[PDB]
């Protein structure tokens, strides 16, 4: 029988700083135990300081970006050219994901940029549009690798300050943008050496005020 | 696809 | 489907086919409703030109629409059956969906929604 | 995995990559997949890890107690005969693909055996998932009279197929030698092309980080 | 839903309806009325599929209140009894059947006579002077061949009803968590508070 | 998951676990389980995270779109019957929704109504719905009485999900607390089972089957 | 029916500076309920400490049946079992049950009493040995465990280092899996002397 | 897998493609699928070549223990031993075998046992997923009583049809001549038969 | 719901300093038997582009077509149809994509793996890939079927990143493509000698290759294989 | 079969057994001990498939009874509890495995020290200061977590034990027809007649 | 079913068996496979008879009514119509149809359709169950711009051996000549074939 | 279900 | 499951 | 299982 869905692997990462944010993915593109593509980009600039990632099924995941692209020019046209807000889009992917409750898109869906507010915001999606906004998300096939990781160095999980008998919890504090893209290297390196589906290259995409900058590291190609 |  | 727009516009931006469906009311048996303290009373005419009726089975002037509401006219007494069952319907379907009783004001706002509908609807009157 | 043989005028060469896996992750980074049945006959094993050990240690005692037996340097037929006849009698049940290759008092050998017990005879094969990518570069560079440095070099090669373009098999290449009138030798990480890059941060906790509940000594002694 | 019995008397009906709604391993509600007064003198108890059951008892609710606006009369035991079972006999047919059954105990005004009726999923309607649906039935009425009379009191009925709800709780393998009862007579409908 | 509402002398306490699982991974700690529809209004979510959030946010627009229409607040059993109507349309389609519909109106007093999936809509007391709803209930029923303090109801409630969030693998991350009263809901903020489960051992001296 | 994720939990074994560290969680559960806090999955025949994750039914039985092998091998032998020997005993014991196995993640930790040499050694369930220099990872939180150990884990950690690095390895990777938790305990095994700590977790 | 056994005038002549196959994937090209079970019995096999090869080894076995007490066994007798295995284990065993020898009394013989385990003894045989697309071909060629070179071509142009239209055959033609003479392999390349 | 019937192997692809190369075996194999042996799977539309099509040939029959009404329709009220309002490969591939996704979405998929090849008007060599799931991915090297597993191998060995593509000419571009042709025709069982290959170079255009064969192939090795092991003879 | 729980106190073990039997939709008997005395200071409560359950108990019963003639000596609890884990760890790959689920209670002699082992049917043996079987323990957990104190008295282990069949009754499903109590402490094993 | 088509110097022949088959029953052992379409456009049916009739039935249908407005059609016209039907309709259809037609511009023409629905114009074609059997003769005995006695000849002798090994094909070779002469119909029986 |  |  |  013809199966509709399929996995092309990899995996994407949100990071959200007080004046900043970042959505990194790996550029491996997969399909069983054949690589496609060493850089195939899967974090879009979708315009009004929104970057996007859908990962999981690359067809259902190209299909829903390129429908939000669209969402975001339509919004300009029927309101104003008013600047489509953070929570605002993430609202319109819900309806967009949910509208396909009955024959899904097989992707998990990340968006990063600044709320009203000027501070960095983090929103992630299951594959039927439910959505939370975190300060922290790993989504796709290495995502139970390094959001572990995650909760131990962006929110201090499970660290208590030094002789305090465990009662004095590790204050929360926002990171630098040098801070988070350390984490964000090292967590890609360590989901390579463990995951198959991971490596080849990661695509960073940083959010500030000044608009939308890119950072490209080498990842290992075994 | 999460569940509560 | 007939499609005619009956009711439109005249010059002097009057819509004619209900000024003279007004002109049909002004023509029906008198109806009165007078409202007191704790009560509502409605008064209806019947023309005396009729002799040989039988006044069990003739359909009566006041209609209930619910246990707690009721509707009385003036005009076309064919077109009343349509508006009375449309409400009846409506009021069944209310409690169904609110679990309440329709208000007066909801009831009317309804059977005023319809009558509205009737003007600016293609093939009706 | 990818696991290659390839003869050379005066001996046999078997390689094989240092990856295994359950399911997506990868368990060993750097693991052998090279077993000695006899001091002169080596073995290449893909598919279940345990099954490729379990019958290369049960072959190679019987033919140790054989070499006794007959005051003979055992032979490769031998290997082969015992393996594919007690492979053939658990029809398949244990999933063993092996690339059996030595040097005895006959001559220099290179075979395959599949799990179901089926043998094939060869100058040049290769096994595992990585197997398409090797036996396209095998294809492509091998020819009759290969030297010893040529075939270490196409036997290399055939495994870096592998490693780069199958996400099975990865890490490093093992390489073992066995040539005519000499000791086999054993080149374990004979290239090692994928070394993990310096990370950006040490994630050396300040001690009393962790909260503790209860202490003791153990006691191991008697 | 599971227990719903009736017991047609000299003059009156008496629907009992068991108070419990199962979800999984809890009793989410042990007080719940399975049953909507369709007309004054017409009573109809439920029991099947979870949100099916109301859902088309609020429907037929609906329809028979609609009928007694319209024509300023009340539709006879029998009339209603065969406008619920056409609605079934039409689900059964449909995509998605309502899975419900029900017992429709009436006091016929013009006759002066208690009427009930057994309606299963299916459409299947039938006259009883004592009615069961689902696993109940296969303790009540070998009891009341037994115990019935066609002569009796409402509170002989209430006492033969008793007896059948003892002989459910001491045979049934799941706590119905006790029965709301009703009688259908000459005067209308009551609710039996203690039971 | 583990949501209860319970109705009380002095309204209703509503209280819910955060955690979202996807099988055996937990997806998140930080979920809002209970959605505010209107100040009088609070709606409660179980099973499918994306048919408890889309519908219930639906649910709110369609009570908004009630008010400006009928110059009132929409009851808590209109408000219900909205969403179990619409639910019972999808029947068969397999949305997965346990929910408690928890508000006050001048016609009704403080109500609670349980709405599921395959179309159930009940009144009632209490109701603990979720994969920890019996370990809720066990804690809840034993305790529970009409004439409960608003501190000791606000505290019994916490206590039954943190009974539930330490048993039931599939609940945890936090307690978020509400209380209903004629004048509205008041937040009684969100507590992390983390520090929670500890500081209530040790205040109760409960919770003896874990090493202290 | 998945006999691997009926009761749920985790072992991690790690290498340091003359010394061997080995972790586990205390859940036994029945899938959803949690049912005992206590049930530890470390345990130790002499110097050589073995961690198994899987069905507890064979997590007992297995622990049993070593206890009992290594006890004639004492008797026989008159010395204590090596890391390095046991590991190869647990190979074998498992694959006699090739096709119809334990369904187990047992993990070898200890310090060879002659060479001083720090080992660690994980299994599939079937016997297959997996050897590494730097960490061993086993149960429903394996993936978790990878991530954690594979970004915090350096060389040559100090005993009192090693311990903060495999407790935070451990904690954060068992409040990502539903069905590990509930408690932990850590060896920290040097040459003559091993310290056990139950660390203070999240009990949900 | 396409291959044939011709008896002629001097014996009998065994042919076969080279090709093994995991679905669409040739794990060898170069495959030997004629087998010596005897000095002058040889068989060639198609089906499941793990299936084909035990049964070959155990044949082998056989005929050399009936040389050891009984002397040189008859083609019948080698066939007689291949049936048993192939019939008594047809349950488990996915094997088209053809026999064929050369005796100095019975001359070329060939016999087939296909998957029942049954014995048919023909003037020449084919099998394999191949031999469908050369049913005709043969049947209007075949001659009793060819010379060498006349059943090497019949052999030869047959093989070629069956490689160019099967996808399971391909690579080399092997074949090996029986006859008083001796034992002798012959080998034809890609580059001669696909433009016959 | 389909299952493909008819069908055609391997596409093979790479780009090089000035343009790219594409090749396809001549194939239409029905299961094992090898039916139809003068098919043309490497379809030319315009002087600028060549879409190679594997799978269900039946499928690719009805893309030639959509392909040849694609050509007709710019053409239509379009003084520039042969300048600056061409078809770019960039156009074809998108338009193919849009429908391969539809027909999966609507579970009646065109049952193919299609690689388009060609050079935009600013000089920039393309080559994507879309299937029956209508999932796409771009790479200095690409290939369908069998070619993924054996071609790709030996084609990144001469291009294995972007920074290798000035340093490829298409003399050394062209041989690998011939070489990895050679070594489908050994182990692809479903694959033919006689094969079809096309050249889009920035400078030179479109040069279209029918009736190639493989050639100097190494069987001469196979007279020493003699039995599975023990065999002497 | 269905509901056994075990409470173990400072100085006793309290194990109460639902005393329903029910096959189909018919409850055959509301009188039934799920429970043998395996020594004079050892009692097991088991729950599981019809036969298995009793087949199994007194298999184990027969066993440690042997065992006591032999030694002229009463095993301890920990290790009557390791040799019936041991059976079911046995039977677990068998060719028809015990589908039974077991509480041992037991005061040790020794120790001077109630003991309480939960034993499943694949032979998962723990140590509790409560335990439970089948859906049970999806109610009385949570509540024992709360109420339960390690120092308590056999009186309030009763009322606390009280407190869990309250709930049961209010919450399950399934009519279990209350509970038979037994009592395991240094003077041995008694039953409570009245709960 | 064997049905095949062969282009010559003076047009192109149709050939077909005439069996048709219930499981191992022949229901009709006098089939006529070989149908008319046009004047000068012919098809051979194999798979379902009845739905090869149904599509057969609508393309006549549909080159009458081309006749009637733009005159006679093209064999590739006639191709195309199978093809639409046969494609667009490939999930409820089993229908192997090979094609062939005279024009006096084009002369002999024959295209096949297999079960895809895929188009392929051919000098010869062979199709249904026994054609496997004669892919191999069909293809060394085939040589363009045959004589009519030959191209009768090689259609004779390839659908014997299809008969003679087909369980599925049997009876009567019908044969159908078009030409610029005009239609001619053959017949050739069993005692005459079966004997070649 | 007649074949050709 | 390699064939001939 | 383990696989290489
Ligand atoms: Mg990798
Ligand atoms: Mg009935
Ligand atoms: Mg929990
Ligand atoms: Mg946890
Ligand atoms: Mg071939």
């Amino acid at each position: 029988q013809f199966n509709p869905y399929g996995d092309n692997g990899g995996t994407i990462l949100g990071i959200a700083g007080e004046d900043f944010a970042v959505l990194a993915g790996d550029t491996r593109n997969i399909t069983d135990y054949s690589i496609n593509s060493r850089y195939e980009p899967k974090v879009f600039d979708c315009g009004d300081n929104i970057v996007m990632s859908a990962n999981g099924f690359a067809a259902d995941g190209d299909a829903l970006v390129k429908r939000f692209k669209n969402s975001v020019k339509w919004y300009h046209f029927d309101h104003n050219d008013k600047k489509l807000s953070i929570n605002s889009a993430a609202r319109n992917i819900q309806h967009l994901l949910y509208g396909k409750r009955f024959f899904p898109y097989y992707v998990h869906t990340i968006i990063a940029g600044l709320d009203e507010d000027g501070k960095g915001a983090v929103y992630s999606f299951d594959p039927v549009g439910s959505y939370e906004r975190e300060q922290c998300r790993a989504g796709g096939a290495a995502a139970s690798l390094i959001m572990p990781f995650l909760d131990n160095q962006v929110n201090f999980k499970n660290q208590y300050e030094p002789g305090t008998n465990g009662k004095v919890k590790k204050p929360l504090k926002y990171l630098s943008v040098e801070e988070v893209i350390k984490l964000v290297r090292d967590s890609f390196t360590s989901a390579t050496e463990r995951h198959i589906q991971v490596g080849d290259g990661l695509e960073i995409l940083i959010v500030t005020k000044d608009g939308v900058r890119k950072e490209f590291y080498e990842l290992k190609r075994d | 696809f999460l569940w509560x | 489907g007939y499609d005619r727009a009956l009711s439109i516009f005249s010059p002097d931006g009057h819509i004619f086919q209900v000024e003279y469906a007004l002109e049909a009311v002004k023509r029906g048996t008198c109806a009165v409703g007078v409202k007191g303290k704790n009560c509502v009373v409605l008064g209806c005419e019947r023309r005396s030109t009729l002799k040989l009726q039988d006044t069990r089975i003739t359909p009566s002037k006041v209609s209930k629409i619910d246990s707690h509401v009721v509707l009385s006219f003036s005009g076309l007494n064919a077109d009343s059956r349509i508006l009375i069952e449309k409400a009846r319907v409506e009021a069944q379907s209310h409690r169904l969906t609110l679990e309440d009783p329709v208000t007066v004001e909801y009831l009317t706002r309804y059977v005023a929604g319809v009558q509205q509908r009737y003007t600016q609807s293609g093939g009706v009157r | 995995t990818t696991i290659v043989g390839v003869k050379f005028n005066n001996g046999v060469v078997i390689a094989a990559d240092t990856r295994s896996t359950q399911g997506p992750i990868v368990a060993d980074k750097n693991c052998a997949k090279l077993h000695r049945i006899s001091p002169k006959i080596w073995c290449a094993g893909a598919g279940t890890a345990a099954d490729t050990e379990a019958v290369t240690q049960l072959i190679g005692s019987n033919i140790e107690l054989h070499s006794l037996y007959t005051s003979r340097e055992p032979r490769v037929v031998s290997a082969l005969q015992m393996l594919k006849q007690h492979l053939f009698k658990y029809q398949g049940h244990i999933g063993a693909y092996l690339i059996v290759a030595g040097v005895d008092p006959t001559g220099s050998h290179l075979f395959s055996i599949h799990a179901h017990g089926s043998t094939d005879v060869g100058y040049y094969l290769s096994l595992g998932s990585g197997s398409l990518a090797a036996m396209a570069v095998l294809e492509s560079h091998w020819k009759q009279d290969l030297t010893k440095e040529e075939a270490i070099k196409l036997a290399s090669d055939a495994i870096q197929a592998g490693i780069w373009n199958d996400l099975g098999s990865g890490s490093n290449v093992d390489v073992c030698v066995m040539e005519i009138g000499k000791d086999a030798e054993y080149l374990r990480n004979y290239l090692t092309p994928n070394v993990r890059e310096e990370k950006q941060k040490s994630y050396k906790f300040p001690r009393g980080t962790t909260a503790v509940l209860k202490e003791s000594i153990v006691n191991i002694c008697d | 839903m599971d227990i719903i019995l009736g017991i047609r008397v000299q003059d009156s009906v008496i629907l009992a309806s068991s108070k419990a709604v199962t979800r999984g391993i809890s009793v989410l509600k042990d007080s719940d009325d399975k049953t909507r007064q369709l007309s004054p003198h017409t009573l109809m108890s439920f029991a099947g599929e979870a949100g099916d059951t109301v859902q088309f008892a609020e429907y037929i609710q609906a329809n028979i209140q609609l009928y007694s606006i319209r024509e300023d009369y009340e539709l006879s035991p029998q009339a209603v009894s065969s406008f619920v079972r056409q609605e079934l006999a039409k689900s059964i047919r449909s995509r998605r059947p309502y899975q419900v059954n029900v017992l429709i105990g009436g006091y016929d005004k013009k006759k002066n006579k208690p009427e009930l009726y057994q309606i299963d999923y299916l459409g299947t309607k039938v006259e009883l002077p004592y009615g069961a649906h689902g696993y109940s039935g296969f303790y009540t009425f070998s009891l009341l061949d037994h115990h019935y009379r066609p002569d009796m009191t409402t509170e002989e009925g209430l006492d033969l009803l008793k007896l059948c709800v003892q002989e459910l709780e001491k045979r049934m393998p799941m706590d119905f968590k006790g029965v709301i009862v009703k009688i259908v007579d000459k005067d209308g409908i009551r609710q039996v508070d203690d039971f | 998951t583990t949501t209860l509402a319970f109705r009380f002398q002095g309204g209703i306490i509503v209280a819910v676990d955060s955690r979202a699982t996807a099988g055996n991974w937990v997806a998140s700690q930080t979920v809002k389980k209970v959605i505010e529809i209107n100040p009088f209004l609070l709606g409660t979510m179980a099973g499918g995270a994306a048919d408890c959030q889309f519908w219930e946010t639906w649910l709110g627009s369609q009570c908004r779109l009630h008010e400006l229409r009928e110059k009132e607040r929409i009851s808590v059993a209109a408000a219900s019957k909205i969403l179990s109507n619409l639910v019972y349309q999808y029947k068969g389609a397999g949305l997965s929704m346990g929910t408690m519909i928890c508000g006050y109106t001048r016609k009704e007093g403080p109500t609670i109504y349980y709405v599921d999936s395959d179309g159930t809509r009940l009144k009632g007391d209490i109701f603990c719905v979720g994969s920890g709803q019996t370990f809720a209930y066990g804690v809840l029923d034993s305790n529970y009485k009409w004439d409960l303090s608003v501190e000791d109801a606000l505290y019994l409630g916490k206590r039954s999900i943190l009974a539930a969030a330490h048993r039931d693998a599939y609940s945890g991350g936090s307690v978020n607390l509400y209380h209903v009263t004629e004048d509205g809901w008041i937040y009684h903020g969100n507590h992390d089972v983390g520090e929670l489960f500890w500081k209530v051992k040790e205040e109760e001296g409960s919770f003896n089957n874990v090493i202290g | 029916s998945d006999p691997s994720s009926i009761n749920g939990g985790i072992v991690v074994a790690m290498t340091g500076k003359d010394c061997v560290a080995i972790a586990c969680d205390l859940r036994l559960g029945s899938q959803s309920l949690g049912v005992s806090n206590k049930f530890e999955k470390i345990f130790h025949y002499g110097h050589v400490f073995l961690g198994i994750t899987g069905l507890a039914t064979d997590v007992t039985t297995l622990n049993e049946m070593f206890r009992y092998k290594t006890n004639l091998y004492k008797l026989k032998e008159e010395r204590a079992i090596e890391p390095e020997t046991f590991t190869q005993l647990v190979s074998s014991s498992l694959y006699e049950r090739r096709f119809g196995p334990y369904f187990v993640g047992p993990v070898v930790a200890g310090i060879n009493s002659k060479s001083g040499k720090p080992f660690i050694a994980g299994f599939d369930l079937i016997g297959c040995i997996d050897e590494a220099k730097d960490f061993i990872v086993s149960g429903t939180a394996s993936d978790q465990l990878f991530g954690m150990c594979e970004s915090l884990y350096e060389p040559n950690l100090e005993p009192e280092d090693l311990f903060e690095t495999i407790s935070q390895a451990l904690l954060n990777a068992a409040d990502r899996d539903a069905l590990s938790g509930w408690g932990a305990v850590v060896y920290i095994i040097k040459k003559d002397e091993v310290v056990k700590r139950y660390l203070k977790m999240r009990q949900d | 897998t396409s291959i044939m056994a011709v008896t002629f005038k001097d014996g009998v002549i065994l042919g076969a493609d080279s090709r093994t196959t995991t679905g669409a994937y040739i794990a060898n090209r170069v495959t030997d699928k004629l087998t010596r079970v005897h000095d002058k019995i040889w068989c060639c096999r198609s089906g499941s070549a793990a299936d084909t090869q035990a049964i070959a080894d155990i044949v082998q076995y056989h005929l050399e223990l009936y040389t050891s007490q009984y002397g040189t066994p008859s083609t019948e007798t080698a066939a007689s031993v291949f049936k048993e295995l192939c019939y008594e284990n047809k349950d488990n065993l996915t094997a088209g075998i053809i026999v064929a020898g050369y005796d100095d009394k019975n001359k070329g013989e060939v016999y087939t046992i296909p998957l029942g385990g049954s014995v048919h003894k023909l003037p020449y045989a084919i099998a394999g997923s191949g031999s469908t697309f050369i049913y005709g071909y043969c049947d209007k060629n075949f001659r009793e009583n060819m010379s060498k070179e006349e059943t090497v071509d019949f052999i030869k142009h047959s093989l070629s049809q069956a490689i160019k239209w099967d996808g399971s055959s391909g690579g080399v033609i092997r074949m090996v001549v029986l006859t008083a003479a001796g034992v002798e392999r012959l080998i034809f390349y890609p580059d001669e038969y696909e433009q016959l | 719901t389909q299952q493909p019937i008819v069908t055609g192997t391997s596409v093979i692809s790479m780009k090089y300093d000035n343009g790219v190369i594409i090749a396809a075996d001549n194939l239409g194999s029905y299961g094992s038997l090898l039916r139809f042996n003068g098919v043309e799977r490497l379809i030319p539309v315009g002087d600028n582009t060549v879409v190679g099509i594997s799978g269900d040939i039946s499928d690719m029959q009805h893309i030639e077509r959509l392909l040849k009404d694609l050509v007709t329709e710019n053409a239509y009220d379009n003084p520039l149809a042969d300048a600056e309002e061409a078809l770019e490969p960039s156009y074809i591939f998108e338009y193919l994509a849009t429908v391969m996704y539809q027909r999966r979405s609507k579970m009646n998929p065109l049952w193919n793996a299609i690689i388009v090849a060609g050079v935009q008007s600013n000089g920039d060599q393309f080559l994507r890939y879309v299937n029956l799931l209508g999932v796409t991915y771009s790479s200095p090297t690409l290939a369908t079927g069998f070619g993924a597993h054996m071609a790709n191998p030996l084609l990144r060995k001469v291009v294995d990143r972007e920074s290798d593509i000035p340093k490829t000419t298409v003399q050394v571009a062209e041989e690998a493509i011939v070489n990895a042709m050679r070594v489908l025709y050994y182990r692809d069982a479903r694959s033919s000698r006689n094969f079809s290959l096309a050249i889009i170079d920035k400078n030179t255009g479109l040069t279209f290759k029918k009736n190639l064969q493989v050639e100097n192939m190494k069987w001469d090795f196979a007279k020493d294989i003699k039995g599975y092991g023990t065999q002497k003879i």
